[PDB]
């Protein structure tokens, strides 16, 4: 099949900027390429077909170019609705193949996360489980690494992470990390910690509690 | 009657280009009338016959004309694991030209097409194609509705049903006043013949260069059949439009099928959905009844009338002998919803092999008496066989049985003077509709100006 | 207008089969090709196959040869995608695609049909309150929704009253059962001064549990 | 008593003969003043007119050439006489009429030419196989009817040009049957194969080397082949004195004039021969198919008897074409041409079963009437043709010519010829309107008003200028 290498995977940009998404093919496809848009939580809209032709209804700020095995999608003066996903697709040969995908995200000033650790609830412990939740809310950029520590030693099995999309108000990101143990295994130890690594601080942000002690 | 045969205007093209094979009047956005001329054997870039189109400005002296440029390069697109190919050599661009609003539609009926998929193919066949141009703006567009991507094997499995590979779309053409291009494809459906209709505005908006195969959703093609009466009938050899059903919102189609029912020939009137309203059967086999059709109201009752040409009709003469002269048939539309009866008038040629009725052109009202008139061509008629054009004046009962004026060819022998005709347009703005006559054998076009009656 | 209307979301078990629909609105399905595309968060977009409804001829990516079977009925003006021998990897969003002008393009898309393959039964969630530990100007609470099936669940604070300053994180599949969490932030003078309750609803099992957050 | 010759009151000998074919003129001097000069010849002799001075022309009809009809058409350097008489002298006075006769015989053992023109499209492949012995088979049956037989062979398909011709892939040009599991010849319009020869084994060995080709559309270009086989006299080899049979075998419809426009071909058929040294029709891809009228002209010009030997699925089609092309015969051909031998013999008997008279160069003032004595001495009025004849039969036609007035030219000649026959009858007409006494007239006669008139035939005439 024809490999479609789309780049970049994501980019942080502002309104009015002029950005360019590229799409490289494993072989020459001679403008037999199309571009697609997928706004957050919605279906697909056709942008370009045959390399340069705009789909009816698409604004003129979108513009496609390229030839051979290298093409591009350019958006002059970004609009608020342009912050979405974008895929390239070749149809020179069967089967059709798509690119990896490019996500346009709002740029803003860096922001350190707000950490908060939560011991297991009294209801959960009575049932036989134990979950230690660690929220990491409102931070920029999105790149972040969480690390759980039991009695000062790392733990990797039983972690359940979840990330939100970029917030519509302040354009930040958030994260929820959940460490689930058994009630018995939870009481074999005392200290429970979640460390956060961000480019905002060379030193990791640390929050922790002690079992029994409060 | 009142055409001037003394002071003519002559336009000319290259030698051997068959300049004048087709012609039409063209009004730009300001109403200034020009003359579009098709030259189907004009040399292309590779010094090979591809055809060409010329847009002649009106000048009482005439002379040479500028070219209306089109893309003559063969196209190849590798898409969907297939290979699409267009071949424009000997395509005959300009074998038919027609003008509507500020748009010219020139067609290449013999443009070939082929689809390659591995070792299989769709067979390199003449699907035909029409080129569209808005001269003042430079916009271009193409329309080739018979191009397919089905491989040859599939047509054999289905016994060659719905086989549009040999359409030759643009063989004949006409545009409705609403702006709907209607192309005659006498090879469609394995030489049964089909009609292709599509709005001009949608051809422009849906076209992009290089696509070759694209959808025109607003288009509408006629239907195949299993009736052996339509086999090799060349349905769409000639086409025209008019009002025949009493409804002024609908436009009716007139189609020629000169070899219908084993070369008996026929002409059929249809609605926009290709449902047949009437059928005029030929009088004699191989006479090519339906070679040309013309629609105009000749008797001044507001109802469009029909004229059919049979250029190879053989007239009965003494001692049980036949003489090929050609014949024209006139059908008057009856009042209200009724079927067109027998011909109201038969016009028969006089010169042997003259091909009287090869072309019939409505002149409008030439002598300004209230009745529209027509012109009939005999491209190899006249006492010298050089060609003649005859004018028949309309009257309350139809048409006069004798011509009011005869135009002798000013060109040498073999010019096919009259093979293409067009009138009902005042080109010099003197209040009288004029007549342009093509002669592709001499690569020229002669303009006859109408003058006040003497 | 050209609109592609697909069937609703499907919830099925592994090894079974499902047949998605793609009905044409504002045009005839017979006009152009009809493609089928599969979408997953990690694997991205994949081309299943195509069909010409005018004749039934089809094309497939060899990766789907067997599971996918594309058909069409011009009577109902619909195109179908059948998936057999379902697996947890078949859980994806499926779109039907048709072109605008170019015969081979991919321009018009349906809204997409969701498919979830799982052996899990309809399980009600277990809601847990998340109170902080035994200081600052801003306090943060939480709520853990664990072990429910199938999706989705609606979560609010104080029955939609407290809406600002909230982060409800996407659900996460935890061994055939989903898990969800939500956080909320206010000032110190608000809590425990004012009651804050976690409202959760799971219409699949028809359960609407609410847990009030209590300090430690 | 008085009649029309006297009561008209004529002025000269010429006007007297113009009154009626019965009037005579007396140029005698010794004639009473009251006695008229323009009367019946009996009345003139009754009034003592000199018999030498009597002008009374009589319309007659005498033969000049009267060769006897031939009993056999065999032998001779074509000294066969099919029409008797061959030339007569006809004399007519104004408004009179005279009658004469003509005999026509379908001579026995007349030489025959047969040119087998054959559809060689793909559906005629089995037709080729069943005619490999046709040359010798035909010679045996025609030997019963003629001693001078010549046969030839030609083949056609269609115009080797798109869309009639497959043009893809390049392999299909050298072998149109590439997509099947067979090989066929490259497409050809019309090709001559064998000139009319009496060596019948040349027919067999040429047919055994022929093979079919393949084109796309059901109608074929056989009419192109009919034209060339007709107007290429020297290449096909039609003898001047022989019945010319052109056997046209096909199983499909035929292209007609103006069909060529679907191949971009618009130049009309010129009716001229275009088969050169390569024996192929060179104008196939540049000149349109002929028309029925042009075919009829060339068929009649070369005395070719066209025979449509077509399959049952197109018999009515070619039976109708045959009605627009007089002299053409139709026979029902099998799907493998297995019955073409008897079909040819039946057509030849049907061809020589009719005798139809034709007039050429008849002056405007003359009008003819004909009678047919076909069968056994049965007179048929107002008819100039016979039917149902057999080889060796003889018919006769009684003819009467009626002249209107007196034309300017006093001597003309026209021809009576049966359709397709070599021989004819030449009628040398002479209009005797003037008198012999006019050749000895006296201009400026002193008997006539002091030299103001001309004295001719015993009367005075106003001279030139009066
Ligand atoms: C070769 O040439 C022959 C001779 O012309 C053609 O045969 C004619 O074909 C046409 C059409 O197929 C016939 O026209 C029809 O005539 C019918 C009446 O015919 C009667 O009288 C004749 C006289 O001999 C009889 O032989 C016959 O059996 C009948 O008793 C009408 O009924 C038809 O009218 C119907 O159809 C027409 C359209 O075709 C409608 O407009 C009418 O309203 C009505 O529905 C029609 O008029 C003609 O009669 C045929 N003649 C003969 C002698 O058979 C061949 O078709 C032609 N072949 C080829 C291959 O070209
Ligand atoms: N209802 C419709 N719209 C409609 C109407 C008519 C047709 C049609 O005419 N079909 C052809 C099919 C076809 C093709 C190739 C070959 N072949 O190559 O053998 C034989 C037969 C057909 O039946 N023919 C008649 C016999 C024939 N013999 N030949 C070979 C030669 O003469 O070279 C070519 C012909 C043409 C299709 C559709
Ligand atoms: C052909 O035969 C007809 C008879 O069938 C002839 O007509 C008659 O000819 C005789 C000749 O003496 C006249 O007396 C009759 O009056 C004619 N019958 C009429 C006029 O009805 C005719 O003359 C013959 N013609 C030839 C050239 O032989
Ligand atoms: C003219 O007719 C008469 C009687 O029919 C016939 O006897 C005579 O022979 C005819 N004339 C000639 C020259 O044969
Ligand atoms: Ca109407
Ligand atoms: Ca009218
Ligand atoms: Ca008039
Ligand atoms: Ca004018
Ligand atoms: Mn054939
Ligand atoms: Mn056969
Ligand atoms: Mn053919």
């Amino acid at each position: 099949d024809i490999l479609m290498t789309q780049s970049p995977s994501s980019m942080s940009v502002s309104l009015g900027d002029t950005v360019s998404i590229t799409c490289h093919a494993s072989q020459g496809i001679s403008s037999n390429i199309g571009w697609l848009q997928q706004k957050p939580g919605k279906s697909f809209m056709g942008l370009i077909y045959y390399g340069t032709n705009l789909v009816d209804g698409v604004p003129s700020r979108f513009s496609g170019s390229g030839s051979g095995a290298d093409y591009s999608l350019t958006i002059s003066s970004l609009d608020s609705e342009d912050f979405a996903d974008y895929y390239c697709v070749q149809y020179a040969q069967l089967p059709y193949t798509f690119g990896g995908g490019t996500k346009l995200e709002i740029k803003r000033a860096d922001a350190a996360p707000t950490v908060s650790i939560f011991p297991p609830s009294s209801e959960q412990l009575t049932s036989g489980g134990a979950s230690v939740v660690c929220f990491l809310n409102n931070f920029y950029p999105k790149d972040i690494n969480v690390k759980w520590k039991i009695d000062g030693s790392e733990r990797q099995n039983g972690v359940l992470n979840s990330w939100t999309d970029q917030d519509s108000k302040d354009s930040t990101y958030s994260m929820s990390s959940t460490l689930t143990l058994t009630k018995d295994e939870y009481e074999r130890h005392n200290s429970y910690t979640c460390e956060a690594t961000h480019k905002t601080s060379t030193s990791p942000i640390v929050k922790s509690f002690n079992r029994n002690e409060c | 009657l009142n055409l001037d045969p003394v002071q003519l205007t002559f336009y000319a093209g290259p030698n051997g280009s068959q300049f004048g094979f087709s012609l039409d009047f063209h009004k730009d956005s300001h109403g200034r009338v020009a003359i579009v001329v098709g030259a189907p054997r004009t040399l292309g870039p590779s010094q090979e016959e591809t055809g060409g189109v010329f847009l002649c400005p009106w000048r009482a002296e005439g002379g040479q004309c500028p070219s209306l440029l089109f893309d003559l390069r063969d196209e190849t697109r590798n898409v969907g694991s297939q290979t699409l190919q267009t071949f424009k050599a000997r395509q005959g661009l300009g074998a038919s030209v027609v003008s509507w609003s500020d748009v010219i539609v020139a067609c290449a009926p013999w443009q070939h097409w082929n689809v390659l998929e591995k070792t299989e193919e769709a067979e390199k066949t003449p699907v035909g194609s029409c080129f569209l141009a808005q001269p003042e703006s430079g916009r271009r567009a193409e329309y080739s509705p018979c191009r397919g991507n089905t491989l040859s094997r599939i047509y054999v499995e289905n016994d060659f049903s719905w086989d549009k590979r040999y359409c030759e779309a643009g063989f004949s053409s006409v545009v409705t006043q609403a702006g709907e291009l209607v192309l005659g494809a006498p090879g469609g459906y394995y030489f049964l013949g089909l009609l292709a209709q599509a709005p001009v505005a949608d051809i422009f908006s849906s076209y992009r260069p290089g696509i070759l195969l694209w959808h025109v959703s607003s288009q509408s093609l006629s239907f195949d059949s299993s009736n052996p009466e339509y086999f090799d009938g060349y349905w769409g050899y000639s086409v025209a439009v008019g009002e025949f059903d009493g409804d002024l919102n609908t436009t009716e189609y007139v189609v020629g099928a000169p070899t219908w029912s084993w070369t008996l020939g026929a002409v059929e009137i249809l609605d926009s959905y290709y449902q047949r309203l009437h059928r005029l059967r030929g009088e004699q086999m191989a006479s090519y009844f339906g070679h040309s059709v013309a629609v105009t109201d000749v008797n001044g009752d507001g109802r469009h009338d029909l004229l059919v040409g049979a250029p190879l009709y053989m007239e009965s003469r003494a001692d049980r002998k036949l003489a090929e002269v050609g014949r024209v048939y006139l059908f008057l539309q009856p009042r209200g919803p009724h079927a067109l009866g027998a011909p109201s008038l038969l016009l028969t040629g006089t010169q042997l092999y003259g091909r009287f009725g090869s072309a019939i052109a409505p002149l409008g009202d030439l002598d300004r008496d209230g009745y529209n008139d027509i012109a009939v061509a005999a491209p190899y008629g006249g006492p010298s066989g050089r060609g003649q054009v005859l004018v028949f004046l309309g009257q309350s009962e139809g048409l006069r049985s004798r011509p009011s004026q005869v135009l002798d060819s000013p060109f040498p022998t073999g010019s096919a003077f009259g093979f293409s005709l067009r009138g009902a347009v005042d080109i010099d703005d003197n209040g009288y509709p004029d007549l342009i006559v093509g002669a592709y054998g001499a690569n020229q076009v002669a303009v006859y100006r109408a003058q006040p009656v003497v | 207008e050209v609109q592609l209307q697909q069937s609703g979301a499907e919830l099925v078990k592994p090894g079974a089969s499902v047949k998605l629909s793609c009905t044409a609105s504002g045009f005839n399905i017979k006009d152009t090709y009809v493609h089928w595309v599969k979408q997953r968060p990690e694997q991205g977009l994949e081309w299943i196959g195509r069909i010409d409804p005018a004749n039934g001829y089809t094309k497939y990516d060899p990766k789907f040869q067997g599971k996918a079977t594309i058909t069409a009925d011009t009577s109902s003006n619909t195109a179908y995608l059948q998936l057999s021998s379902l697996t947890s990897e078949d859980t994806a969003v499926y779109y039907c695609v048709r072109p605008l002008y170019d015969y081979y393009a991919m321009d018009y898309w349906g809204q997409g049909t969701s498919v979830t393959v799982s052996s899990a039964k309809t399980t009600a969630p277990s809601v847990y309150p998340l109170a902080p530990v035994c200081t600052g100007s801003s306090v943060t609470l939480g709520c853990l929704v664990k072990g429910y099936f199938p999706e989705p669940v609606t979560l609010t604070w104080n029955s939609g009253s407290l809406s600002s300053g909230v982060h409800t994180f996407p659900a996460v599949l935890q061994s055939d059962l989903y898990t969800l969490s939500s956080s909320v932030t206010v000032t110190s003078s608000t809590w425990p001064s004012q009651s804050i309750t976690c409202n959760v609803a799971h219409p699949a099992s028809s359960t609407k549990v609410d847990k009030k957050i209590e300090p430690r | 008593g008085p009649n029309i010759c006297t009561t008209r009151g004529v002025s000269s000998c010429q006007q007297c003969l113009a009154v009626s074919p019965m009037c005579a003129w007396c140029s005698d001097e010794a004639l009473p003043l009251g006695s008229p000069r323009c009367d019946l010849k009996e009345n003139l002799l009754k009034d003592n007119c000199a018999p030498e001075s009597i002008e009374f022309p009589v319309s007659e009809a005498r033969v000049l050439e009267d060769r006897p009809l031939s009993d056999k058409g065999s032998g001779d350097s074509s000294q066969v006489t099919q029409v008797s008489p061959q030339r007569i002298a006809l004399r007519l006075r104004p408004d009179d009429s005279k009658n004469f006769s003509i005999q026509v015989r379908q001579v026995e053992d007349y030489p025959v030419d047969i040119y087998y023109l054959m559809d060689l499209s793909y559906s005629m492949k089995d037709d080729l196989w069943s005619i490999q012995n046709l040359g010798t088979k035909l010679a045996t049956q025609m030997r019963k009817l003629t001693s001078n037989l010549r046969i030839g062979f030609g083949a056609f398909v269609d115009k080797p040009v798109s869309p009639y011709m497959y043009i893809s892939p390049p392999e299909a040009l050298e072998n149109p049957c590439y997509d099947m599991k067979t090989t066929c010849l490259p497409m050809f319009g019309y090709k001559h194969v064998l000139t009319l020869t009496d060596q019948v084994t040349r027919f067999n060995e040429e047919v055994k080397k022929q093979s079919v080709s393949r084109n796309r559309d059901a109608p074929e270009g056989g009419f192109d082949a009919i034209m060339q086989a007709t107007v290429c006299d020297e290449k096909i080899g039609w003898r001047n004195d022989a019945s010319h049979l052109l056997v046209f075998t096909t199983d499909a419809k035929t292209h007609i004039a103006l069909d060529g426009r679907l191949a971009g071909i618009v130049q009309p058929n010129d009716g001229q021969c275009h088969v050169g040294s390569d024996n192929h029709y060179s104008a196939s891809t540049t000149m349109d198919y002929p028309s029925l009228g042009l075919m009829t002209e060339k068929l009649s010009q070369k005395n070719i008897n066209l025979i449509f030997a077509v399959t049952e699925n197109v018999v009515n089609l070619y039976q109708n074409y045959s009605e627009l092309i007089p002299g053409t015969t139709v026979g029902v051909l099998s799907m493998d041409s297995s019955n073409v031998l008897q079909l040819i013999v039946d057509a030849y008997g049907k061809i020589r079963s009719k005798v139809e008279l034709e007039v050429r160069d008849l002056p405007e003032e003359l009008s003819l009437s004909f009678n047919a004595t076909c069968l056994n001495n049965e007179v048929i009025p107002g008819l100039k043709s016979c039917m149902g004849l057999k080889i060796g039969d003889t018919v006769s036609f009684s003819i009467e010519a009626k002249v209107r007035g007196c034309p300017q030219e006093k001597e003309k000649s026209f021809t009576i010829k049966p359709v397709g026959f070599k021989d004819s009858l030449i009628v040398q007409v002479t209009f005797d309107c003037d008198c012999a006494c006019q050749a000895q007239a006296e201009p400026n006669s002193h008997r006539c008003n002091n030299g103001n008139g001309t004295f001719e035939c015993g009367v005075c005439r106003c001279g030139p200028g009066w």
